[PDB]
């Protein structure tokens, strides 16, 4: 905002934010939602992740790590995060153990800029 | 808007993020249920809130909406004594708006809390609503006033198919009488902020903002707004419905609304049940979707069509929020993840998808071709599991035709499907169907100096669209003239254009063939 | 977790049945072609026995 | 004389008051707003009402003060026919399709005119002549002046080279 600049942000790990809030939320006396997380799980990520964005003044370009607990991608902590992201990188354990590193399962992955308008036609095809 | 204060009902006692409870002021006035209340954050500014609990003590449970950081304990609370009304009309179109009604910078009011039309108020759905997709408009046809669910995983094309349905209306709406124009209302519940901006620009570039208004409650904004966002969306549509006009309502998505309502319910100590949701989470979506309807001739004959989106986690329909919305809506449009990555886009799983009022909803012309397609694809799917028959050839071409990025015009869709039905793409190979379809719509081979001689029927004349809708293709007026156009197009395409494929077996020509064919998938 | 994996185990057997049913049905066609024989047979090797 | 709706309640057949509202038209989008107001007051459009609307589509300019993008009196006109035939269940009489033929020759869209005289001749067994020669005049007008089709699209020999845009 102030200096007006392109900046990188590196959050390792964004699950630990949600998990940290899950500890206090129990002791604060809130009733837990699905899978024992705080009821404000979507709202906690909302106010944090919305601040991470490219404004007119400058530009944040945030890489984040997301822990998938028990390799369960349907869990609220990653599932809620997926909606916020521009390029979702999904790492699979079976791909890692087979020998392929990095362990990126390309079918579950996605990117917004995977589009003939942004990247070249030869890239997309 | 700036709401109307009346009486100072109490003081703020506790806050818990976006929820609060009040203590009543001396006298114990008692605010009415489900009404707006203004909390004085400063002498000049207020902060809105909705009443959700009226306890025996005199205490009043509040759902915070505006200026949540500025709310504090001990602040004064003024009451409206009224249900939430918002700005509604034609003047609100082409703008982004909150559930409370404030415009986002980038008209008589109407109640958000309203009962749905009763038994004698409604009528059977007859008017069609074109999504602009050959897969949908044939097999899973949506009628005006119908509630058609969109389900599937993340990045399966749930938003795109809903947004392109709004964009498909502009070509019709521009040409038709404004009485029958489909005014759209895209509700964005719990989404990322930049996603709303990209949809705004995408709607603006296709001229959709003229016939569209964008309800918006982003992820930054609180649960109170997200909870109320689909209700504010329908209110804006009901104006057009009750005043004899047809409307469309997209909720993107009801999954994030439920999570926002669960937050509100849990924070106010409402007893939770299945997957920690309250008892009335079914009632939440039910009273929303039932307000979408097709009214009778006695009350204008207007409509609000609903396209609720509901995200599933790894193709799991057994989840509580997903199973609830399926039981309310009139069937669904299931988007499979394997079909998306496989190639088929939109990735519409026809076996899983269904429209409960399909036949009556379709156009007379579209009903003619589509009735046969159900018989062909049924036999093709069975024979594919278990030597090429006529159904096997023609069935495979339909699958190639269903792939499309942007929505097709009704004339350009139905003719390319009619060609495949009567078997004009049998000699044409499966990979060259999109090149065949492109040369049918934009270009024309008969007129391309030679064997033309048609008196009226051509594809460049887009105005024939509405004559086809009246008379159908299978009719003495257009049947003979249409079958000329297709006979000229096939014979010339097979002779002059498809002859290249036996030829082209070299570097820089095979690649040129690919780049040509890949671009043909996008433009229908 | 368990809800997804037991479904994917069940989806595994569904693909198993469909592929094995393809072998079943294909070998019926061969069995129909092959049984065009039982009506004939045997009389061709009369003097082969001697 | 008497009529009933789908439930069986009484319906207002008094059409004549709503007809004179459509005559004071000015711009043809206002005719639709009247057609809404009849249905709202349990008074379904009569066969004469649709023809009175069809008249206003022909006579006036387009929607209202400002012009809309890609105006089409024919498309607005043919939508109204689809409403009366399929949904409301009313066969358009000889007057209905004569208003359609007038708009083809007036705007100059002769290619539509060829299709709709075929329609008007068949089924409803009537050839109005007056407009047939006026339509055929516009057909010859396109041929002798320059060319009848788009022109730039037709002549350009594609074959492998076709622009995708
Ligand atoms: N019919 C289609 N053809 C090609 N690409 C599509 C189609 N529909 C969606 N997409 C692509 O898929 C991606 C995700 O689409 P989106 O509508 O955001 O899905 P979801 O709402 O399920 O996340 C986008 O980048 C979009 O370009
Ligand atoms: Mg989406």
């Amino acid at each position: 905002d102030v200096e007006g600049q392109d900046v990188l942000l590196f959050i390792d790990n964004i699950f630990r934010f949600t998990q940290a809030n899950s500890e206090v939320s129990a002791l604060l006396g809130r009733i837990p939602a699905a899978v024992g997380y705080q009821p404000t799980l979507a709202e906690d990520l909302g106010q944090l992740q919305e601040r991470i964005t490219s404004t007119t003044k400058g530009s944040i370009t945030s890489v984040q790590a997301v822990y998938v607990p028990a390799d369960d991608i349907t869990d609220p902590a990653p599932a809620t995060t997926f909606s916020h992201l521009d390029a979702t990188t999904v790492l699979d354990r079976a791909v890692a153990e087979s020998g392929i590193y990095p362990a990126v399962n390309p079918l579950e992955c996605a990117s917004r800029i995977m589009d003939p308008d942004v990247i070249s036609v030869d890239h997309y095809n | 808007s700036f709401f109307k204060t009346t009486e100072m009902i109490g003081y703020v006692h506790s806050i818990d993020g976006t929820i609060a409870t009040l203590i009543p002021a001396p006298g114990n006035p008692g605010v009415a249920y489900n009404t707006i209340i203004q909390i004085q954050v400063s002498p000049t500014t207020f902060a809105a809130g909705l009443v959700f609990n009226l306890e025996k003590d005199g205490r009043i449970g509040i759902i915070l909406m505006d200026n949540i950081t500025e709310v504090q304990s001990g602040q004064k609370v003024m009451a409206t004594g009224q249900l939430l009304h918002i700005p509604v009309g034609a003047g609100v179109l082409g703008k982004v708006v909150n559930p409370l009604g404030h415009e986002v910078p980038v008209s008589t009011l109407g109640k958000v809390d309203t009962g749905a039309p009763n038994i004698v108020s409604r009528s059977p759905v007859n008017y069609n609503l074109l999504t602009g997709f050959k897969a949908v408009d044939t097999m899973i046809p949506i009628g005006r006033g119908q509630r058609e669910l969109i389900v599937g995983d993340r990045q399966t094309g749930k938003t795109s198919i809903a947004v392109s349905t709004i964009i498909n209306q502009v070509r019709i709406n521009q040409q038709i009488l404004s009485k029958n124009a489909v005014i759209s209302i895209y509700v964005s519940i719990g989404q990322r902020c930049s996603n709303v901006a990209r949809i705004h620009r995408l709607l603006q570039s296709y001229g959709a903002l003229r016939y569209t208004t964008v309800m918006a409650a982003t992820a930054a904004e609180p649960a109170g707004l997200q909870y109320l966002a689909p209700y504010a969306g329908v209110t804006m549509g009901e104006y057009f419905m009750n005043r004899g006009r047809h409307c469309l309502c997209v909720y993107d998505d009801l999954s994030k609304q439920a999570v926002a309502y669960r937050q509100i319910s849990l924070l106010l100590r409402r007893p939770p049940g299945r997957e920690a949701y309250p008892g009335d989470v079914f009632y939440l979506h039910s009273r929303l979707l039932e307000r979408a309807a097709m009214l009778s001739p006695g009350k204008g004959g207007g409509s609000v069509t609903a396209l609720p989106i509901v995200e599933t986690l790894s193709n799991d329909v057994t989840a509580y929020i997903v199973t609830n919305v399926i039981s309310i809506t009139d069937g669904q449009i299931y988007l499979d993840t394997k079909l998306f990555t496989g190639g088929q886009r939109p990735a519409v799983n026809i076996g899983l998808s269904v429209s409960r009022v399909g036949s009556s909803a379709q156009n007379a012309a579209m009903k003619g071709v589509a009735g046969k397609l159900k018989g062909i694809l049924a036999e093709y799917r069975k024979l594919a599991a278990d030597v090429q028959t006529i159904p096997m050839i023609r069935g495979a071409r339909f699958v190639a035709l269903f792939n499309q990025k942007q929505p097709s015009y009704f004339m350009n869709a139905i003719v390319s499907l009619y060609a495949c039905l009567n078997g004009y793409l049998d000699d044409v190979k499966v990979q060259y169907v999109k090149f065949y379809e492109y040369l049918l719509v934009h270009r024309d081979l008969g007129i391309m100096y030679g064997t033309a001689k048609n008196k009226f029927f051509y594809m460049y004349v887009q105005e024939l669209n509405y004559l086809i809708r009246f008379f159908t293709l299978n009719s003495p007026i257009l049947h003979g003239e249409l079958e000329e156009m297709l006979k000229q197009h096939t014979h010339l395409f097979l002779q002059h254009y498809q002859s290249k494929m036996n030829a082209i077996k070299s570097e820089k020509d095979v690649k040129a063939l690919k780049n040509l064919l890949y671009s043909c998938k996008r433009a229908v | 977790g368990k809800l997804r994996l037991y479904k994917e185990k069940l989806e595994g057997y569904n693909r198993f049945y469909s592929i094995v049913k393809t072998i079943k049905m294909v070998t019926l066609a061969k069995y129909r072609a092959a049984q065009g024989r039982i009506r004939t047979r045997d009389f061709s090797l009369r003097y082969t026995e001697l | 004389a008497k009529k009933y709706d789908l439930f069986g309640y009484e319906v207002d057949t008094n059409t004549a008051p709503w007809i004179e509202k459509i005559k004071k038209c000015k711009y043809y989008d206002e005719a639709g707003e009247v057609l809404v107001n009849m249905n709202v007051s349990n008074c379904p459009p009569d066969i004469a009402t649709y023809n009175a609307t069809l008249q206003c589509i022909y006579q006036s300019p387009s929607k209202q003060s400002t012009p809309v993008d890609n105006e089409s009196k024919f498309c607005a006109m043919m939508d109204l026919l689809e409403e009366m035939q399929h949904r409301n269940r009313l066969k358009p009489n000889e007057e209905s399709w004569t208003w359609v033929m007038k708009e083809c020759v007036k705007s100059g869209q002769f290619r539509l005119g060829y299709c709709i005289q075929q329609v008007m001749e068949t089924e409803c067994k009537g050839c109005p002549a007056d407009l047939v020669k006026a339509n055929e005049a516009n057909a010859q007008k396109a041929k002798t002046e320059g060319k009848e089709h788009p022109g730039h699209l037709s002549q350009q020999a594609g074959l492998f080279d076709v622009k995708v845009e």
